[PDB]
């Protein structure tokens, strides 16, 4: 009931001091799908209250860890002290194909290893020497990206001058990114900075080149980062429809795909939150239209496939119909096997910018009801999008705190929680099944028809695991 | 066709006062000019605006949550003769980071385009003690192209100008920022003009002007006004107008040549 | 296509034909990928010694380091006290990364907070940030103590933790008697172990500096034990067990055993166990303080000797046989209690195991890396086993540690082919294991890629990894292990011998080719 | 008995000059004193040492790898009268971060045992524009206990003093740091003394002394020699002795309270 949810929110917020309670009262809402303007119900994109155990990251995570990191042919330098690159090394399963250490460098950690002399006296000369060493030790790289950390932004190093000079001298593309963590409030400004860097330094290099042959069925996936192979599972469907995909942004993506993107006919954007800026810039500068699509679950995938096919001629529409006809029995069998064991169970979600609303349709396809969802750093537009996908009288939390999420789970009592590693063991100790929704719990892919089966199997294996019937000792 | 000049020098040598009187003189003859004060204590626009407290970029950004939510109109303030005034702002002394303040303020002025296609001059009044890259913000690429150092015939200003030239030489080699001249504010000790000319020749630059120590400016600073706003028939007003004319008519831009402390010994043992 | 009977995850679903053709088409059409022969010859060049010479000339580039930053150790130290909250004054991304790192290693909830300082806080300072953060943390999570560390952002701008905390207490945000110790933990100095040392020194200062007027050394008949940066719960367990078997009264300061080992019984516990504040205020009254990892507890040693007036013994880490004996004998001398027959019998069992396994352990070559004390303990234990350490790497080591390990190597005959490297990363170790092949590697999960590298050159050049150290990410429940004491030596011996035997079994599994040496009894 | 004092003010007022001559006078009286220079320009101890600079902590720390392996006697040198001199140093202007250098140098001095030499006075020479907490390190806990501000009869000098007091009040309520006095340098401006004592007795502080503008000081720094050494028989070189006497005898340690400029404006109608 709506009144019950409101009373729960008030009881939860009763423990905070005055200013923190006033701030947090605006980040908790009860859903009403009839509302098209979520700013009248929820407030987003604001600084987190101090000392409340937020689960948000920094702009460095949004730039190096999200956007630039998956690009395999580049070498990414974590300019600054040692901690950031080490904590961000291989922690995200942005899958790629390549010979690591020779032509692919996604899982490797390049850093300047800042010391105190580099803070007091600077690090421009050290950065130039590092560029020389990178070139001499990894000759097969196709570019360098210098991701800034907090001290680099504080002490005012001129990484742009070093990038320009060494790019002129070595005939290589060096992209300086000012992704210092104290900038912004979360990873979203990291996304913005990374997209601006791509626009300024990489995108417009084949602007006066006509070597590429452009079929009238050229598409580019923007915002798919191949988490466990999701981008490949979407690309197989895209090509089966008859479409030629030139670029993948940025999971398993090369530099050449990025530079060939301005030649495509359609921009299929999966993660609007992280790539909407570059999509709009491409639409303004090159006139390439961009459309959003969802490949979570069979219903959403079929709808998205029909939507993409509607923008091409009749041959692509016929191939799309053939693709749905071919993949129908597989997902029907998946549903027949797994929906009976997952019918009626309730799911609470807390993920970052996109997945809290994208994976909902997959849950409804398995007879699952999402009783509460929320974002880490999404803006109000994402909330406008998600209010029409969530049911009536459902909790919505933005930048939830550990206490708030704990109390919400204690009162609501969902059958399953999908969130990150920073809350997995907390809820696993409360006897509640948990699924890692950032890393697919080291499983996947979940995109597409091939990934729907894995998604159903994983939800079954976690929700129905016998280990949840043994937490209470028989003598207690 | 918009020219960008930075005003550097030692602390207390008269950067802000001379800069504001110079831009007032420039507005007198009728070119639109902007002032950007990179001083955390926010005194670079006091005389033009006739106000003690204004809305700096950082306090307004703190009120508005983030710098991304700031509006140029809330921080851009006109003054005498259409001169536009903006203050970087910063913390009270002893806390935080002034240099990051200048960095963020200049980045904001560059992303939210503040250099409209109407300005003939943009001055950057920089802090006296540049101790980090943030205070070297005004003199990077796509930024101030001319640098003027304010000095005087004392060991203080000579040594400080030499160190400031040492700092500039790296940006001059990396970029295209040059020394356009040296302004000396007289302390009336002895043989000031000859010593300033000697140091300028040693570095490779010119003495832009000699502005004598006139108490009238102090009186003007009593009521938050420039000398131009005071009785314009005063001699110092004509001196500032002549300085503005010479600044408009400047051609010589060189890469400065820093000198060793022994050269300063030789120069000191010359008068 | 997926079969509902046997669903395939990424491996091997991306090995089917259609996915292979899709990947090949994308590669040949849009990557402009280098020709394969170029890749093979570049990889071969990376495996040579000219590449090693170029690699070891690095001065500004660090590739795949083997260390972290100070606030991680500060958080680990703060987690070892009763109802204590690790507060980090700075950016929230740092706390997120620390929490994810420790969650992936320990597979346990890790509680840490930040004031989430932003750009305006960078320009203006974090005074209001810390006032609000301390009030919010105390109100919401109800800790008995808040231990404050710093990020590099706050350390560059000179945030005065002392003044900020005193102002927060004066203005009423926290009660005056609420303990808020602090330590400055710059990430551009030292590593995570340095942060642990600084946090412990800060807590000890806060609890003891102003109340040393009624403290007499040896009044409470106890020995303080400072474990340092330890990521094996079994180490705390074995230290406490051995001290209790001797009957020695002890106070294990910074005991994170319980908070990292909470049961799954239906409720979530943010705080569990931990060193109590009464134990910290009574620490100067102990007989003596023993530092288990002295090579990163330098500031702590200086403070203890200069203020608590405890003559700290010069003992190495109680690892292996000889150093465990020295630790037990020194504890017996300090406390006056004899070593019981149980520990003598355990030492006999360890010696029996070494006697049993010496045939398979003798002459094997190892390339190892990790923290200074742990690495030197491994070197000593391997020398006692007859093994030959060939590549010893410590990214966060100094010259004095290099000299100490060189002396240890020179004492033994099994250290004639041993080189010790300080300030070198794992790319240097990759070059070393390619140019001077050891039998095995000993390190954390980050070494797995090196193993992969070797397997790309050939099956005969592969260097298997043995996972001892921090962090271990691709194996479950290895943080339960023990490395200290006789139990730790037994565990390490079993792991090494079984790794050698497993490698031999893999090498001899070829029918009609190498199965003549596939012996049932080894 | 080891009194710790820090000299603040506006840039260019004459901190270094006043601090060095005062330290020389104190050493002449017979008090051992150590100067700590927290200015990257590295000129706070040039008159005592008769040289530009020997070895700064940050230069030596960078040349020797890290400050952990550095020794005390290497960076610190004794000058006239046993004045025990050390200087933090730092980078050339426009690059790096000098505040972190000051932080590290002070931490090094504390940990090595610099303040354990039975010293009587420890004088911290800090730059005028305190732009970060690194330059507020000398006024942290267990650091300098008395702060003396040097300012002449200038609008911005008296405004820089107020801003410095605003910075001070943060450190004064969380420690034992108090504003020990108000040293007044001169500009040979009419009725300077009365206005300066008006500020002193309207701020709750006391005017310690008023040092006249004598050309001998500028005639002594050319020979990098203190006025005490240049000529201890002039009208000056005894003004500094009087200032030293009144510094050893000062017992008025009063928390400052910033004043309003409008009311301060009334003082101009007085002079
Ligand atoms: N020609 C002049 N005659 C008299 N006083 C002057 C003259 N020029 C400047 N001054 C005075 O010198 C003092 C310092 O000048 P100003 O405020 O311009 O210094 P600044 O170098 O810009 O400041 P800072 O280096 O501290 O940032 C003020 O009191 C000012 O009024
Ligand atoms: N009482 C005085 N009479 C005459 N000249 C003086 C007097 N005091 C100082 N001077 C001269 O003024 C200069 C003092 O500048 P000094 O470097 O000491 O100032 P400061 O306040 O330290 O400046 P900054 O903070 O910018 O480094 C010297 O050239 C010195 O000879
Ligand atoms: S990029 Fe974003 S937090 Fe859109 S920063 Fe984050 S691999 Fe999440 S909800 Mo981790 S906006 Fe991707 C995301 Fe979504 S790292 Fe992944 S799962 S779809
Ligand atoms: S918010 Fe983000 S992760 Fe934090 S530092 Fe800043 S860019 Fe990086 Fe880095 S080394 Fe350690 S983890 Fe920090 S204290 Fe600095
Ligand atoms: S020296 Fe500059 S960059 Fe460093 S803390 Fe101070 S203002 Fe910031
Ligand atoms: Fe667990
Ligand atoms: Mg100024
Ligand atoms: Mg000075």
């Amino acid at each position: 009931s709506r009144e019950e949810v409101e009373s729960l929110i008030q009881e939860v917020l009763e423990v905070y001091p005055e200013k923190a309670r006033k701030d947090r009262n605006k980040h908790l809402a009860v859903n009403d799908p009839a509302v098209t303007q979520s700013k009248k119900c929820i407030i987003s994109n604001k600084k987190s209250q101090p000392g409340l155990m937020t689960i948000r990251g920094c702009a460095y995570a949004g730039s190096k860890g999200v956007v630039w990191g998956p690009i395999k042919d580049m070498i990414h330098i974590s300019h600054g002290p040692v901690g950031c690159g080490q904590y961000s090394r291989a922690g995200r399963r942005n899958y790629y194909i390549g010979t690591t250490g020779v032509n692919a460098f996604v899982t490797m950690n390049f850093t300047s290893d800042f010391q105190e002399k580099d803070i007091v006296f600077g690090g421009d000369k050290k950065l130039a020497k590092l560029i020389d060493e990178v070139e001499t030790l990894f000759p097969l790289n196709k570019g360098i990206s210098v991701q800034s950390e907090c001290p680099i932004g504080l002490i005012g190093d001129d990484i742009e001058s070093v990038s320009k000079v060494k790019g002129a001298e070595l005939s290589k593309t060096i992209v300086p990114v000012r992704c210092e963590g104290f900038r912004g409030v979360s990873q979203s400004l990291g996304h913005h900075i990374a997209n601006d860097a791509v626009r300024d330094w990489v995108l417009g290099k084949r602007d006066e080149d006509t070597t590429f042959a452009s079929t009238p069925y050229d598409v580019a996936i923007i915002g798919d980062y191949n988490i466990g192979g999701d981008a490949w599972s979407s690309r197989i469907l895209l090509e089966e429809m008859g479409l030629r995909c030139v670029a993948q942004w940025s999971g398993d993506g090369s530099i050449s795909e990025i530079e060939l993107t301005p030649k495509v006919k359609l921009n299929l954007v999966h993660c609007y939150r992280s790539m909407n800026y570059i999509s709009r810039h491409m639409e303004e500068k090159y006139g390439i239209p961009w459309m959003e699509y969802n490949f979570f679950g069979p219903t959403k995938t079929i709808e998205s496939l029909r939507a993409i096919a509607a923008k091409f001629d009749e041959s692509i529409q016929k191939k799309c119909e053939e693709v749905i006809a071919k993949y129908k029995p597989e997902w029907e069998a998946v549903v027949a096997k797994y929906r009976p064991r997952l019918e009626g169970k309730r799911v609470m979600l807390y993920i970052g910018g996109l997945r809290p609303r994208h994976v909902i349709g997959a849950y409804e396809d398995l007879g699952m009801e999402v009783v509460g969802t929320g974002y880490e750093f999404a803006h109000n537009d994402d909330y406008d999008r998600t209010m029409k996908e969530m049911g009536d009288s459902t909790l919505l939390y933005d930048d939830v705190t550990g206490y708030e999420f704990e109390e919400f789970v204690k009162r609501i009592k969902p059958d399953l929680i999908g969130s990150g590693i920073k809350e997995k063991f907390i809820f696993q100790k409360m006897g509640i099944p948990f699924r890692e929704m950032h890393s697919w719990d080291y499983s996947g892919p979940y995109h597409g028809f091939d990934g729907f089966a894995i998604f159903a199997r994983d939800m079954d294996m976690t929700l129905n695991n016998p280990c949840w019937k043994k937490l209470q000792a028989p003598w207690e | 066709a918009m020219r960008q000049c930075a005003i550097y020098g030692k602390g207390g040598i008269g950067k802000s006062t001379t800069t504001q009187n110079l831009v007032a003189a420039l507005a007198e003859m009728g070119k639109k000019v902007m002032i950007v004060g990179c001083d955390p204590k926010a005194d670079s626009t006091r005389l033009i605006l006739h106000s003690k407290a204004q809305n700096t970029i950082m306090e307004m950004a703190a009120e508005a949550g983030t710098v991304e939510d700031l509006e140029l109109e809330d921080v851009l303030k006109a003054g005498y003769g259409g001169v536009k005034c903006v203050e970087s702002g910063g913390p009270e002394p002893g806390v935080g980071c002034a240099g990051r303040g200048v960095i963020t303020a200049i980045n904001f002025l560059e992303e939210e385009g503040a250099y409209e296609d109407d300005l003939d001059f943009v001055f950057y009044d920089v802090l006296g003690d540049v101790v980090c890259g943030g205070f070297a913000m005004p003199i990077r690429e796509n930024k101030a192209q001319e640098i003027y150092i304010v000095c005087s015939g004392e060991m203080m200003a000579m040594y400080a100008a030499n160190n400031i030239s040492k700092g500039i030489v790296k940006y001059a080699n990396s970029g295209s920022v040059r020394l356009g001249g040296l302004i000396c504010n007289s302390r009336n000790t002895d043989r000031e003009d000859e010593l300033i000319i000697a140091l300028a020749n040693k570095l490779g630059t010119q003495m832009i002007h000699f502005v004598p120590r006139d108490n009238v400016v102090q009186r003007a600073e009593i009521r938050r006004m420039t000398v131009i706003e005071y009785d314009p028939k005063a001699k110092q007003a004509d001196e500032y107008r002549a300085l503005a004319r010479k600044v408009v008519d400047n051609k010589l831009l060189v890469i400065p040549n820093p000198i060793t402390m022994d050269e300063l010994e030789e120069l000191l043992m010359e008068f | 296509s997926q079969q509902v009977d046997k669903i395939k995850a990424s491996y091997p679903l991306f090995l089917d034909q259609d996915y292979k053709d899709m990947l090949a088409k994308k590669r040949d059409g849009f990557e402009e990928k280098y020709p394969q022969d170029k890749i093979d010859e570049v990889f071969q060049w990376t495996t040579t010694k000219e590449y090693q010479e170029l690699n070891f000339q690095r001065e500004a580039l660090t590739v795949n380091p083997a260390k972290a930053c100070q606030p991680l150790g500060a958080v680990l130290c703060a987690l070892g006290f009763e109802k204590t909250m690790p507060y980090v004054h700075g950016s929230q991304g740092c706390v997120a990364y620390f929490r994810s790192y420790f969650n992936r290693h320990f597979r346990e909830p890790v509680s840490c907070v930040s004031d989430s300082m932003t750009e305006d806080a960078a320009v203006f300072g974090g005074q209001q940030n810390m006032k609000d953060g301390l009030q919010n943390c105390k109100a919401t999570y109800k800790p008995d103590m808040i231990a404050v560390s710093t990020t590099c952002m706050a350390e560059v701008i000179g945030d005065d933790l002392n003044a900020f905390i005193n102002n927060s207490k004066k203005e009423g945000f926290i009660p005056d008697e609420f303990p808020v110790p602090f330590a400055h933990t710059p990430s551009f100095v030292g590593s995570h172990v340095t942060g642990w040392d600084n946090m412990f020194e800060g807590i000890a200062r806060y609890f003891t500096l102003k109340s040393m007027d009624d403290k007499v050394v040896g009044s409470n008949k106890k020995i303080n034990i400072v474990p340092g940066f330890e990521t094996y719960l079994g180490n705390f367990r074995v230290i406490k067990r051995m001290l209790s078997e001797m009957g020695v009264g002890y106070s294990l300061l910074s005991d994170p055993e319980e908070v990292l080992d909470t049961p799954a019984d239906g409720q979530f516990r943010m705080y569990a166990g931990g060193t109590t504040q009464e134990e910290m205020k009574d620490a100067p009254n102990a007989l003596n303080t023993v530092l288990l990892q002295p090579w990163h507890l330098e500031k702590t040693k200086k403070f203890v000797e200069g203020t608590w007036k405890h003559e700290v013994p010069k003992l190495n880490i109680p690892m292996g046989l000889d150093w465990t004996d020295e630790f037990l004998m020194k504890v017996s001398e300090i406390s006056g209690q004899p070593i019981p027959a149980s520990l003598t019998k355990e030492r006999g069992r360890l010696v029996d195991m070494m006697t049993d396994s010496h045939t398979w352990l003798h002459g094997k070559r190892f390339a190892l890396w990790g923290d200074p004390d742990f690495v030197m303990g491994l070197v000593k234990f391997l020398l006692e086993l007859g093994c030959e350490p060939v590549h010893i790497l410590c990214h966060n080591g100094n010259k004095r540690w290099k000299k100490a390990v060189d002396a240890i190597l020179a004492a033994s005959p099994y250290g004639k082919n041993a080189t010790v490297y300080i300030g070198k990363d794992l790319w240097h170790l990759r070059s070393l294991v390619f140019t001077d092949k050891p039998d095995f590697m000993i390190g954390n999960s980050y070494g797995k890629f090196i193993q992969r590298d070797t397997l790309h050159k050939g099956k005969e050049f592969e260097v298997p990894l043995i996972r001892i150290g921090f962090p271990i990410f691709d194996r479950h429940h290895l943080h339960r292990s023990t490395t200290l004491g006789y139990e730790g030596a037994m565990q390490i011996l079993t792991t090494l011998v079984n790794s050698i035997l497993e490698r031999l079994d893999e090498e001899t599994r070829g029918m009609q080719a190498t199965d003549y040496n596939h012996d049932l009894v080894r």
